[PDB]
């Protein structure tokens, strides 16, 4: 019913991208699933005459006994069109992250009311696959909008409009925002009647035709950032005058006006590691300096909605990790730190798996989209093991830091 | 007669923007030109090709080959310009299942479904670009045209079609009687079970049954072929498995080609006999590449051939799967990058075994290698189990403790024991999180002329001790680790060492216990024989001490 017509960009053909080994569990929920979704027409059977895969996983989202099916789209939302056609795309609203409470619900089973375009179905193809290939692995495409899929916001729009537009006439200051199979909704109100706003939001979805329930509650008024700061100590030995300086000089990439000169001159000989050194006059006023400097923002800092954000993340030990998200270097959108727990006390890949969930939730509401990340991990070890812990519905791009930074030691 | 279900064919299109093939069919003798009409005609007769007119533009040429040294001949029609030209496909089958991964039967049986190979219908639209043409006596009349009504021998799709629509045809039988396994290649259907044998063979009556639907016979005069089973280079028993027969040939003089064969054979066969070994023999390999070439093997790449004979020396098996218990999986290290790996659920019965090399790369540590092993291990496991082995690791549990907390990447190994089996991996040097009082303080540096290639490297410490060392054929980056090498030689047992290279602390925080780099190989020897090393950084021509002093002595 009222198809949209959907293209690959130019020259492009659909995506052929290899299901990933998936565990018996996995594969067991996906069989479970895919034989409903199959019965409801949201997926229909293929055969051999479509070559096309993108690959599928199986997710358990924060405090659920159900399994959800997660399609991973990146290859076919790269290759998928732009769609200029309506609509020229929405302006990322700028006060979602000032909201005191922004809550996000998982939208996207309203998405499989709208038939997709019959061209372009078969692009969607994939594979559950079978232990040890003993059974031929079962194809299907989907005749709807699919979860994951960028085109799938973006062709529901309409839809979605209508669906919300009583909500929003009756509460003209709560924030909806979109990303993917999100919707995400701020409010100032007291945390009570915040939870009920969004249950009155749910009711007009549920209400309207047919993981919903659900709700993930964020904070972003409270989130901080990491400006650089310096010691403030009594005595200070050569070494830590040494990681002052090196600290400094770092900044000064940063900050045009640092300067070392007059505390690079503190050591004056070669002297013992652990030896104390008093500070010069020079040397305080120096420092003193330097630290008014490091109170106001970097220069020039913009950001630019045609350019890729970037994402790099340090481990810190003991469960912390710093991160800074840019798009040219030195030239810093926001920083964080993550000191915490949830689990993954003895799990690395654990921790880092959900730093990189955080920070992509950050970005989205920032900015509306998210960034490529750059993981201080090998890359064998991630692609083991990083689906075990996934509990996002999008999954953002990455790329392997395989020498350790030196300025890891200045972001703790 | 009794209706049968017709096979929905499979639409098949033609690359965007392709025509079909038009190409000559070359002549052939008198001879093959009646044997092909022969041929042909009986074809045509039992429906497998049609007779065409004139307007079909397309041609494949076909060709007429012999049997083994006797009287027969048979048609090959050269699909080659067709396959070019036709789409891509999903095959079903590709990914073989291991044999480690299957479950023992009790029976299995075999069925010949040959006649079903060669009759599914091609869509109705492509058949005309299977056209091709036999070429007439003489050339004095128009060549016999015809083109296939079923998938062709020798097209792109056949394959992935026939496999579907046998796929589709089974599927029904297979999801109705979970108490048996059923697998299909080629002319083969294989069923097996646990059944009471009774029970196995009426299911196997039944399974005729039903194919009787598609038409497909299925003769009645029982399969020549029993277990075992000679399939995809391996030996498939009822309770167990194997690689069929490795044999190592004995030669005074080896080949690229000898030794190329002799390591394909060795890695097939490393999923079984436990601890094959392929590093010096893959070695004699590097950068050649003329198949003829004779290589004298090295006194190593000898060991390790005589080291694989023995263990090739008498059949080993492995068992299969049984879903009821744990999979252990346990690795060995084997020396120059090399790890060996055991899976089983029952001591002293392996499903399968495999081996693990270190990647290339310029510096490298055990623990590291020991990871990549089990992330590897990890992998295969889920694709022929769908589950992770428990591992038993030749690490200490407090080895592995300190390394990952430490370490400035995330790391994780799945759930493990130790196993204490030598040689074990450990840590040989940590260094030290601040810098250590009363222990000499090293500050070093040394630097080298592009052009020339001198250099020097040096230190000066809290102590007065000094020394520079002149270097020739030298570059920055060496003589920056020269630097440092000279700290630890020079001093006690616990040391501070300040260098402003980034390039060694680099290397350094790496942690490596080996290196392609004999300087890097040095520092790591001096740092095994220390208490307690710091190791601080600072940065260049800042003016600080100890610094210049000994940047100004080593850059001139
Ligand atoms: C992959 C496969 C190849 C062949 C046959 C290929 C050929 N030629 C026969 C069968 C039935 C199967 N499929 C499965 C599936 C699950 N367990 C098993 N176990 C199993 C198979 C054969 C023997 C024996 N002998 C024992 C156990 N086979
Ligand atoms: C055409 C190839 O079919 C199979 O090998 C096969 C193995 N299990 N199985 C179950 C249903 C259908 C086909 C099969």
């Amino acid at each position: 019913i009222e198809t949209v017509p959907v293209k690959l960009k130019p020259g492009m053909d659909g995506p052929k991208v290899k299901q990933w080994p998936l565990t018996e569990e996995k594969i067991k929920a996906l069989v479970e699933i895919c034989t409903e979704m199959e019965k409801e027409g949201k997926i229909s059977k293929i055969g051999p005459e479509n070559p096309y895969n993108t690959p599928v996983f199986a997710i358990k989202k924060k405090d659920s006994t159900k399994w959800r099916k997660l399609v991973d789209f990146r290859e076919l939302n790269k290759r998928t069109q732009d769609f200029w056609e309506v609509q020229l795309g929405i302006p990322h609203p700028a006060g979602l992250k000032k909201k005191k409470s922004v809550t996000v619900l998982d939208v996207g089973d309203a998405y499989f009311s709208v038939p997709l375009d019959e061209d372009f179905r078969k692009y969607t193809a994939f594979t559950i696959p079978s232990i040890n290939n003993e059974t031929p692995g079962i194809r299907y495409q989907y005749n709807v909008l699919p979860q994951g899929w960028k085109g799938s916001p973006a062709i529901f729009q309409s839809s979605m409009t209508k669906i919300l537009e009583p909500f929003k006439k009756q509460n003209p200051d709560i924030v909806i925002y979109q990303y993917m199979d999100d919707l995400y909704v701020g409010s100032d109100l007291e945390i009570g009647q915040h939870r009920t706003k969004i249950e009155e939001l749910r009711q007009h979805l549920l209400r309207w035709g047919l993981f919903l329930w659900m709700g993930y509650e964020l904070h972003p008024d409270k989130w901080t950032v990491q400006p650089i700061v310096l010691p403030e100590k009594d005595s200070w030995t050569v070494n830590d005058i040494q990681k002052l300086v090196g600290k400094l000089n770092w900044a000064s990439q940063i900050y045009p006006g640092i300067k070392v000169r007059q505390l690079s001159k503190l050591l004056r000989g070669t002297k013992a590691l652990t030896e104390v050194i008093p500070l010069t006059e020079e040397a305080e006023l120096e420092l003193a300096e330097n630290r008014e400097i490091l109170k106001e923002p970097v220069h020039g800092v913009y950001y630019d909605p045609s350019k890729d954000l970037i994402a790099e993340i340090q481990k810190q030990g003991q469960g912390q990790w710093t991160y800074q998200i840019y798009q040219e270097p030195f030239k810093n959108l926001k920083t964080g730190k993550y000191a915490r727990m949830r689990g993954a006390h003895t799990n690395d890949v654990k921790q880092l798996t959900e730093a990189v969930q955080k920070i992509t939730t950050e970005s989205i509401v920032i900015w509306g989209k998210t960034p490529k990340f750059k993981l201080p991990i090998q890359k064998e070890t991630w692609e083991t093991w990083w689906t075990e812990y996934w509990q996002a519905t999008w999954i953002p791009e990455w790329e392997f830091v395989n020498t350790p930074p030196l300025v890891k030691l200045w972001y703790q | 007669m009794v209706p049968i279900s017709p096979i929905e064919t499979v639409p098949v299109k033609l690359k965007p923007g392709m025509d079909g093939p038009k190409v000559k069919q070359w002549p052939l003798t008198e001879e093959k030109i009646k044997a092909l009409v022969e041929i042909c005609t009986e074809m045509e007769k039992e429906g497998k090709i049609s007779k065409i007119g004139p307007e079909n533009p397309y041609n494949t040429p076909v060709f007429a080959i012999k049997k083994k040294d006797s009287t027969k001949w048979r048609k090959l029609v050269d699909f080659r310009e067709l396959n070019k030209r036709t789409q891509d496909f999903w095959e079903v089958q590709l990914g073989i299942p291991h044999p480690a991964g299957l479950k023992k039967k009790k029976s299995v049986t075999v069925l010949d479904v040959g006649d079903a190979y060669f009759s599914v219908p091609l869509d109705e639209d492509f058949r005309k670009y299977t056209a091709f043409t036999i070429p007439s006596i003489n050339n004095e009349t128009p060549g016999i045209r015809y083109q296939y009504n079923v998938l062709p021998q020798g097209w792109k799709g056949s394959p992935a079609i026939f496999q579907s629509s046998m796929t589709k045809i089974l599927e029904p039988f297979a999801a109705q009687n979970p108490d048996i396994v059923i697998y299909q290649y080629m002319d083969d259907l294989y069923v097996g079970s646990d059944l009471e044998i009774g029970q196995h063979r009426t299911k196997i009556e039944e399974l005729r049954q039903h194919l009787l639907r598609w038409g497909l016979t299925t003769p009645d005069k029982k399969h020549q072929k029993e277990p075992p089973f000679l399939w995809m280079g391996y030996e498939l028993h009822p309770d167990k498995w194997t690689v069929q027969p490795i044999v190592l040939p004995e030669k005074d003089s080896w080949t690229v080609n000898d030794i190329q064969k002799l390591v394909g054979k060795l890695n097939w066969a490393s999923q079984i006999y436990p601890g094959i070994k392929v590093r010096q023999l893959s070695k004699l390999l590097r950068g050649t590449k003329a198949l003829t070439e004779v290589i004298p093997l090295t006194e190593e790449a000898e060991l390790e051939l005589a080291e694989n004979r023995e263990i090739l020396k008498e059949p080993v098996h492995g068992v299969y799967y049984d879903p009821s218990k744990d999979l252990i999986a346990e690795i060995q290290k084997q020396g120059q990058g090399q790890w060996t790996y055991q899976i089983y659920q029952e001591p002293f019965k392996n499903l399968k075994t495999g081996k693990y090399a270190r990647m290339r790369g310029a510096h490298t540590n055990d623990v590291k290698q020991l990871t990549e092993a089990v992330q590897k291990i990890t992998t295969e496991s889920i694709v022929i189990w769908g589950k992770t082995p428990k591992f038993k690791l030749p690490i200490q549990k407090e080895t592995w403790e300190t390394w990952w907390t430490e370490y400035w990447q995330a790391t994780w190994i799945p759930e493990w024991e130790f196993v204490n089996t030598p040689p074990l991996v450990k840590l040989w040097y940590q260094l030290e999180k601040e810098p250590i009082v009363g222990a000499e303080t090293f500050y070093v540096d040394g630097a080298a002329n592009r052009e020339t290639k001198l250099g020097k490297a040096g230190y000066v410490t809290n102590k007065g001790r000094q020394k520079v060392v002149p270097l020739t054929n030298t570059t920055n980056q060496k003589t920056e680790l020269q630097a440092i090498y000279l700290a630890l030689q020079d001093s006690g047992l616990e040391v501070n060492i300040v260098t402003d290279s980034q390039y060694a602390l680099g290397i350094i925080q790496a942690q490596p216990d080996k290196s392609e780099s004999e300087l890097v190989n040095q520092i790591i020897e001096q740092l095994i024989k220390k208490e307690k090393v710091y190791l601080a950084w600072v940065p260049a021509h800042k003016g600080i001490g100890g610094n210049e002093q000994v940047d100004k002595l080593v850059s001139a």
